[PDB]
RNA sequence: AGGACCGAACCGACUAAUGUUGAAAAAUUAGCGGAUGACUUGUGGCUGGGGGUGAAAGGCCAAUCAAACCGGGAGAUAGCU
RNA sequence: AGCGUCGAGUCGGCCUGCGCGGAAGAU
RNA sequence: CACAGGUGGUCAGGUAGAGAAUACCAAGGCGCUUGAGAGAACUCGGGUGAAGGAACUAGGCAAAAUGGUGCCGUAACUUC
RNA sequence: AAUUCCUUGUCGGGUAAGUUCCGACCUGCACGAAUGGCGUAAUGAUGGCCAGGCUGUCUCCACCCGAGACUCAGUGAAAUU
RNA sequence: GAUGUCGGCUCAUCACAUCCUGGGGCUGAAGUAGGUCCCAAGGGUAUGGCUGUUCGCCAUUUAAAGUGGUACGCGAGCUGGGUUUAGAACGUCGUGAGACAGUUCGGUCCCUAUCUGCCGUGGGCGCUGGAGAACUGAGGGGGGCUGCUCCUAGUACGAGAGGACCGGAGUGGACGCAUCACUGGUGUUCGGGUUGUCAUGCCAAUGGCACUGCCCGGUAGCUAAAUGCGGAAGAGAUAAGUGCUGAAAGCAUCUAAGCACGAAACUUGCCCCGAGAUGAGUUCUCCCUGACCCUUUAAGGGUCCUGAAGGAACGUUGAAGACGACGACGUUGAUAGGCCGGGUGUGUAAGCGCAGCGAUGCGUUGAGCUAACCGGUACUAAUGAACCGUGAGGCUUAACCU
C-alpha cells in the first residue's frame, strides 16, 4: 500500500561529502482505515483512508454517516489502495509514514500544474516556423494536420492546441532520502507533480 | 470559408437551445425597509442589510 | 513553509562572516583528489550576493593564470570549510558585473575605510 | 556550451590560436559539447611557425566554457572564455607541450590526465 | 498562465492605470464616497489603504511620499490632518465596497467605495 | 562655382511587415531616393481618337486604352453555349 | 528394409481426379 | 461614408538644438461617437534574453548595429 | 562571358567542404569593333561574391508590455446556398 | 461555367521489398570482422559547403543516416528561389513583327469555417425514489531508440597479428514526463542612477512626458540552457529456426498422435483516460414514514399540508480557467483585500548637522523604500433569508420469511 500526503515544497539536503540532495518535501500525517473492501462485498481487497481533517460544516451528512461507520473523523477526502495478498488491515487503524522506513523508492502521482489552454509548440513541441523570411501570420501555427483526398480527413490522437496539465501524473522511482515519523514528513528526492499544497499519493516503487 | 448548403431552420433552432436567459434566482428582501433586491447589493432607495448606507 | 523553514535552519552554517559585495575573500574549499581530501584557496572580488537563507550564495570573480574565472559558492555548503574577508570594498551597487568589461587599473576597487 | 560554428581561443602551444567547431562528437543530433568534450575543429588563426596551420581538421577538448560547469553542491564555475587542447585526430593526445590557463576537474580521468599535470592550476 | 499574479490590467497601459488610480484615489479621499465600476473600487483599495496607512505617521517625509503618490496638497493635507487620525485606532480595512446594480451605458457593473467612517 | 555634398519642408516610391468582404478600388508603419534643378507647385490656356501626347513603359488621354467616352447603324453576325 | 540372418510383399515409371508450395504494398 | 488618403497661400512664442529636425512646453486646440470585464491558444505592434553567433535563408529577408562635434590620422586607384 | 549547348569544362585562389564568386586557359555549340570593341576614376534604393562588426535569422525558444481574439451590454454585415 | 503546379518549411500517416537495433540457417564462418538467405515494422533512422534544386558531389558525424505509398501527402497551413504574363538585354533564328524544351536582371500568393474530420471543453437527458462519495475495468490511448567504457579476459580462438560469445557493472546521446530546490532568462506592478524639458510659488524635494526616455539591478510567477524521473525486468502465446520421443514407410524422419525450446513483432506487465460499458456495473453512507377529493380505474388526474438529504444560486476567491467547468471559503469565518511582523530586492531616503569657495563628501544610516512571498491578524467584504429538489419509490416470477 501507499499513503497519501500534501506536497510542501522543495528544498535541499547537503550531505557531508558536498552533495546538495534537491528534495520535496511531503507532510504524510496519520492515514485512517475508513473501509476495508474484501472479495466477498467488494470484488476486490483494498482499503479506504482519509487524511487530515475537514471543518464539520463542509461534512454532509452521507459524508459523515461513512467516517461514523468506521469511528474515525472526517478527513479532507477519500482514496483506495489496493491490498496485496498477505496485507491485512482493520476499520479505524491509523498508517503512519513509517510505512516508508526501508522503502528505498518511491513512486509520487499528483495533479500537475494547470496550463489552461497550450498551443502545440507548448504542449507538443513543435518547431516554429520562420519569424522572417516572408512568413505570413503563421509564426506559431500548427502547420499542415493531414495528406489531401486520401485519406480526407486528420486522424484521431492528432496533436493539436488544448488543455495542457491540471491532470493526474505518476513520476516513478523516486529515492527515499528521509522518513521523519516524528515531523510526518517523507522527503523524496528531486520534483514531483503538483502545486505546493497539492494532495499527493506515495507508494513503493512498482519497478 | 463558407456552407455548400443551407442550414436548416431545425439547425437554427438546434444551436440556439443554449441561448435561453436564465432570470435572476430570487431577490433578497431588506430587513429594515422591506424593499426587494438583487442579493449582496443595495437597495434602490440606498439600504444595505438595514442600514440606510446611501442617501436618496 | 514552517515546515521547511526547520529543515532549512537545522543545516544553516551559524558561523558565516559578514561580507559585501566589493569585498575580497579567499574561500577554502574541499576538494577530494582519491582518498586525499585538502584545502584549495579561491580569492577574489565577491560581485554578487544572493540572500536566500539555506540557498544563499555568492559569486566570487578572480583573474587566475591570464582568464578571468567566476564561482558561485552555495554559501551552507560543506564543500566551503571557511570564508574570510581580505579587504574591505566601497562600491554602490548591489551586483558589480560592470567588472567584467574591466581590467588592470580599470577594474580597481577602492578600499572601504570605517 | 560549444556548438558547430563557435570559436575557441587554445588553451595550449600547439601554434593555433583561434579554432571553430565543426562537429560535437559523439551522438546522432548531439547538440552541446562541455568541458571534458571531444570536438572536431578546424584551425582559423595560427602563428606562423607552430605544430599545426591554418585550415587543418583535428580534434580538441573542451576545457573552459563561459556557460561553465556544475559542481555536486550546487555551484558552478564559469570562465570568461571557451578554450579548448588541441588533440591528434586519431590517437586524442595532446599536440602541444604546454597548457595556459585554469582548468577544471572534469578532465581528471586516464584520457587527459596529461593536461591536468601540464595545467598551471586545477578548479 | 498568470498564476499567483495581482494586479488587473483593466485595459490600460502601466501609465494609464497609474495616473487613473492617482485620480481616482484623491476623488475618494476628497468625497468619501465615490461610485466607479466594481473591478476598479477593489484595485481602489490597494491604493487608498496604504496612503491612509502611511498618513497615520505625520513627519515631512510621509508627506512628501504621500504627495509623490497623490500630487495634491489637499489630499496630502486631508490625509494627514483628518484621515490619519480618524483611522488611528482601526488595523486596515479603512474602507468598504458596496455593490450597486448595473451602468446604463454599458451594463458594467458598479459599486460605491466608501470610507468606512463617513 | 556646382543637373556639388549632408539634411527638414516639398517632390518621389527601393525594401519589409500589415492590410487584401481594407481605415484606403493602391494605403499605413518602419526604413529609402531627390532636395538650386533636365527641380517643384498654384491659376489659366493649347493639343482630340487611327487622333493627341510620350527622356519610349504600347505609357498616359477623367478609377476606361494594341485605338477613350456617349449616342446612333443596331435586334451587327454568332455553323457556338 | 534394417541387422547369412530375415519372413510378405516390395519397387518406380506412365495416365487421370482433388489438393500443397511457388504467393511482397501502402487509412 | 462624420472614410487613417488628397488639397495652394499666410502667420511662426519658450527651453534645449545647426535647424521650420527632434524632445518637452506657451497661446490656442483636442482625448479621435460603442463601452465594461478577462488576462487562454493564435495573430498584430513592441521590450528583454543564458551559451552560441548567419549554423537561418534562394538571399543576413527582417532585426541587431553604426550614428554628434572638435582634433589626430587615413591605402590602392584617379579623369588630379 | 548579361553570349559556352556539352558543363558543376580544366587549372589556380578562397572554404573543413564552393554547380555561385575571383584569376587563368581557349575547345568562341553560337564574341568582335558607332543595331560599336576593349578599358575606365567617379557615380548607383543596379546584378554577383567575400570579410569584420552585429545580432532571436537560426540552434530553440522563454518571459514580459500593449492591440485583437474570449465573456457581458448596445448596434449589427458578407461571400455562399 | 478552373481538380493551384517544382523545391523548401511545418505537420505527418501507412507499406515492408529492413538502414540500425532483435532472432536465426548456410558460409569459400578460426577469432575479430564479413558474405548471403530467412523471420521481424516495436522504436529509432545526420548537420553542413555548393546549387531553386529534388538529386548529386564534397566535408564532418552516426547504431543507422532505409526503400516506397499517401493528388510525385501537406499553398482555404507558410514560403515563392525554380517555373509560366506584361519591362529589358545577350547568343541564336527570322527581311520583319517576333521567337528559343537557350541564357540573363526585375517582377501583387485572397478567403471571418456552415458540414465532415480532428484537438480541447461544457449544456441536456438517460441509467427507474432521491442524494453524497469511493470504486470495478469492458474498452481506448501513451510508452517501447541506442552509444561508449570497464569487468568477465588479454580468457576462448589464433602461427602470429589480433581477439570474442554468454553474463555483469558504469557512464552518455537523442527523445519524453514532471518541477522550480539549485544555475540562469524574463520580471513596463520593486529599488536605484541618469539626459532633455514642463510643472508642483521658489529653494530643497518630487511628479509628468520623451520606446518602460535611456539604463543598472531584481521579488513572486512563468520558464530551459536548470535537475529529478522514464524506456525495463518478469509472464503468456509465437515467427524464422532448433529439438525430444515417434510411426505411416521393420530403416530413416522435429510431426502424422504426443512433448520441449525459440525475437525489440503479438497478449500482458508500466503510465493515462475510462460505466453514454444504453451490456448505462459495484460498494459505503445519507434523506423523505401527511390528509383528502374526483373521474375517461389508472405506472390516472387534482387540492390542501409538507419541502428532507442534497443541490443550485449569490458573494469572497484559487499555483483552476477562453467561457462553461473544477477547487477553497461565507462570521460557528483566514476566502480575498487591508493591516502587523518577517523575508526579499535595491543600496546608506528625506530632514538636519559638519567639512569644502564649490561640484560634492561625511555623519545620523546598511538608511529609506520595497509587487505577486512567508508567518499571523476579523479591520473591510464574504447576509437572515429566498430558490430547486419531496412525502418510502412499477409489474412478473423465484427463493426465503409470515
Ligand atoms: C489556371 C489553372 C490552374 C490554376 C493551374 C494549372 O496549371 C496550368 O494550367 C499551367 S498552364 C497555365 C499557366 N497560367 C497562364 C499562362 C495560368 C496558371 C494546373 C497546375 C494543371 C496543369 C491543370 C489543372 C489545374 C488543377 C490542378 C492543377 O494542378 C492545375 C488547373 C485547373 C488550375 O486551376
Ligand atoms: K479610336
Ligand atoms: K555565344
Ligand atoms: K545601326
Ligand atoms: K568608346
Ligand atoms: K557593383
Ligand atoms: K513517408
Ligand atoms: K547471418
Ligand atoms: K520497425
Ligand atoms: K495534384
Ligand atoms: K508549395
Ligand atoms: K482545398
Ligand atoms: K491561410
Ligand atoms: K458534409
Ligand atoms: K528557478
Ligand atoms: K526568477
Ligand atoms: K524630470
Ligand atoms: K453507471
Ligand atoms: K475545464
Ligand atoms: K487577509
Ligand atoms: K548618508
Ligand atoms: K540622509
Ligand atoms: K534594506
Ligand atoms: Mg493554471
Ligand atoms: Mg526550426
Ligand atoms: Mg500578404
Ligand atoms: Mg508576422
Ligand atoms: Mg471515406
Ligand atoms: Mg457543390
Ligand atoms: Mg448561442
Ligand atoms: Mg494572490
Ligand atoms: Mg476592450
Ligand atoms: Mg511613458
Ligand atoms: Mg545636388
Ligand atoms: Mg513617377
Ligand atoms: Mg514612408
Ligand atoms: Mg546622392
Ligand atoms: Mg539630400
Ligand atoms: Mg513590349
Ligand atoms: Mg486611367
Ligand atoms: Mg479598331
Ligand atoms: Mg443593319
Ligand atoms: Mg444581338
Ligand atoms: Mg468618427
Ligand atoms: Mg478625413
Ligand atoms: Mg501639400
Ligand atoms: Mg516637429
Ligand atoms: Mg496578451
Ligand atoms: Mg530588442
Ligand atoms: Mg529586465
Ligand atoms: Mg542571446
Ligand atoms: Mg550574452
Ligand atoms: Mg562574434
Ligand atoms: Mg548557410
Ligand atoms: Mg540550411
Ligand atoms: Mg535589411
Ligand atoms: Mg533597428
Ligand atoms: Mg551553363
Ligand atoms: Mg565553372
Ligand atoms: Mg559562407
Ligand atoms: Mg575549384
Ligand atoms: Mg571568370
Ligand atoms: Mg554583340
Ligand atoms: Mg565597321
Ligand atoms: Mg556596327
Ligand atoms: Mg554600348
Ligand atoms: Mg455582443
Ligand atoms: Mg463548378
Ligand atoms: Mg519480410
Ligand atoms: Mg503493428
Ligand atoms: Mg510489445
Ligand atoms: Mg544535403
Ligand atoms: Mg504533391
Ligand atoms: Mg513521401
Ligand atoms: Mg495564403
Ligand atoms: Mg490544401
Ligand atoms: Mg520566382
Ligand atoms: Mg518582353
Ligand atoms: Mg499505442
Ligand atoms: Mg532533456
Ligand atoms: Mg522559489
Ligand atoms: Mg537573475
Ligand atoms: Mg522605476
Ligand atoms: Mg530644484
Ligand atoms: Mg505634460
Ligand atoms: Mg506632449
Ligand atoms: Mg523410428
Ligand atoms: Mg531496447
Ligand atoms: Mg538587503
Ligand atoms: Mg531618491
Ligand atoms: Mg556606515
Ligand atoms: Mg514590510
Amino acid at each position: 500500500i501507499g499513503l497519501v500526503g500534501k506536497k510542501v515544497g522543495m528544498t535541499r539536503i547537503f550531505t557531508e561529502d558536498g552533495v546538495s540532495i534537491p528534495v520535496t518535501v511531503i507532510e504524510v500525517e496519520a492515514n485512517r482505515v475508513t473501509q476495508v473492501k474484501d472479495l466477498a462485498n467488494d470484488g476486490y481487497r483494498a482499503i479506504q483512508v482519509t487524511t487530515g481533517a475537514k471543518k464539520a460544516n463542509r461534512v454532509t451528512k452521507p459524508e459523515a454517516g461513512h467516517f461514523a461507520k468506521a469511528g474515525v473523523e472526517a478527513g479532507r477526502g477519500l482514496w483506495e489502495f489496493r491490498l496485496a495478498e498477505g496485507e491485512e488491515f482493520t476499520v479505524g487503524q491509523s498508517i503512519s509514514v513509517e510505512l516508508f522506513a526501508d522503502v528505498k523508492k518511491v513512486d509520487v502521482t499528483g495533479t500537475s500544474k494547470g496550463k489552461g489552454f497550450a498551443g502545440t509548440v507548448k504542449r507538443w513541441n513543435f518547431r516554429t516556423q520562420d519569424a522572417t523570411h516572408g512568413n505570413s501570420l503563421s509564426h506559431r501555427v500548427p502547420g499542415s494536420i493531414g495528406q489531401n483526398q486520401t485519406p480526407g480527413k486528420v486522424f484521431k490522437g492528432k496533436k493539436m492546441a488544448g488543455q495542457m496539465g491540471n491532470e493526474r501524473v505518476t513520476v516513478q522511482s523516486l529515492d527515499v532520502v528521509r522518513v521523519d515519523a516524528e515531523r510526518n514528513l517523507l522527503l523524496v528526492k528531486g520534483a514531483v507533480p503538483g502545486a505546493t499544497g497539492s494532495d499527493l499519493i506515495v507508494k513503493p516503487a512498482v519497478k | 470559408a463558407v456552407q455548400q448548403n443551407k442550414p436548416t431552420r431545425s439547425k437554427r433552432g438546434m444551436r440556439r437551445s443554449h441561448d435561453a436567459l436564465t432570470a435572476v434566482t430570487s431577490l433578497s428582501v431588506d430587513k429594515t425597509s422591506g424593499e426587494k433586491h438583487l442579493r449582496h447589493h443595495i437597495t434602490a432607495d440606498g439600504y444595505y442589510r438595514g442600514r440606510k448606507v446611501i442617501a436618496k | 513553509s514552517n515546515i521547511i523553514k526547520q529543515l532549512e535552519q537545522e543545516q544553516m552554517k551559524q558561523d558565516v562572516p559578514s561580507f559585501r559585495p566589493g569585498d575580497t575573500v579567499e574561500v577554502k574549499v574541499w576538494v577530494v583528489e582519491g582518498s586525499k581530501k585538502r584545502l584549495q584557496a579561491f580569492e577574489g572580488v565577491v560581485i554578487a550576493i544572493r540572500n536566500r537563507g539555506l540557498h544563499s550564495a555568492f559569486t566570487v570573480r578572480k583573474i587566475s593564470n591570464g582568464e578571468g574565472v567566476e564561482r558561485v559558492f552555495q554559501t551552507h555548503s560543506p564543500v566551503v570549510d571557511s570564508i574570510s574577508v581580505k579587504r574591505r570594498g566601497a562600491v554602490r551597487k548591489a551586483k558589480l558585473y560592470y567588472l567584467r568589461e574591466r581590467t588592470g587599473k580599470a577594474a580597481r576597487i577602492k578600499e572601504r575605510l570605517n | 556550451m560549444i556548438q558547430e560554428q563557435t570559436m575557441l581561443n587554445v588553451a595550449d602551444n600547439s601554434g593555433a590560436r583561434r579554432v571553430m567547431c565543426i562537429k560535437v562528437l559523439g551522438g546522432s543530433h548531439r547538440r552541446y559539447a562541455g568541458v571534458g568534450d571531444i570536438i572536431k575543429i578546424t584551425i582559423k588563426e595560427a602563428i606562423p611557425r607552430g605544430k599545426v596551420k591554418k585550415g587543418d581538421v583535428l580534434k580538441a577538448v573542451v576545457v573552459r566554457t563561459k556557460k561553465g560547469v556544475r559542481r555536486p553542491d550546487g555551484s558552478v564555475i564559469r570562465f570568461d572564455g571557451n578554450a579548448c587542447v588541441l588533440l591528434n585526430n586519431n590517437s586524442e593526445q595532446p599536440i602541444g607541450t604546454r597548457i595556459f590557463g585554469p582548468v577544471t576537474r572534469e578532465l581528471r580521468s586516464e584520457k587527459f590526465m596529461k593536461i591536468i599535470s601540464l595545467a598551471p592550476e586545477v578548479l | 498562465m498568470r498564476h499567483r499574479k495581482s494586479g488587473r490590467q483593466l485595459n490600460r497601459n502601466s501609465s494609464h492605470r497609474q495616473a487613473m488610480f492617482r485620480n481616482m484615489a484623491g476623488s475618494l479621499v476628497r468625497h468619501e464616497i465615490i461610485k466607479t465600476t466594481l473591478p476598479k473600487a477593489k484595485e481602489l483599495r490597494r491604493v487608498v489603504e496604504p496612503l491612509i496607512t502611511l498618513a497615520k505617521t505625520d513627519s515631512v517625509a510621509n508627506r512628501r511620499l504621500a504627495f509623490a503618490r497623490t500630487r495634491d496638497n489637499e489630499i496630502v493635507a486631508k490625509l494627514f490632518n483628518e484621515l490619519g487620525p480618524r483611522f488611528a485606532s482601526r488595523a486596515g480595512g479603512y474602507t468598504r465596497i458596496l455593490k450597486c446594480g448595473f451602468r446604463a451605458g454599458d451594463n458594467a457593473p458598479m459599486a460605491y467605495i466608501e470610507l468606512v467612517d463617513r
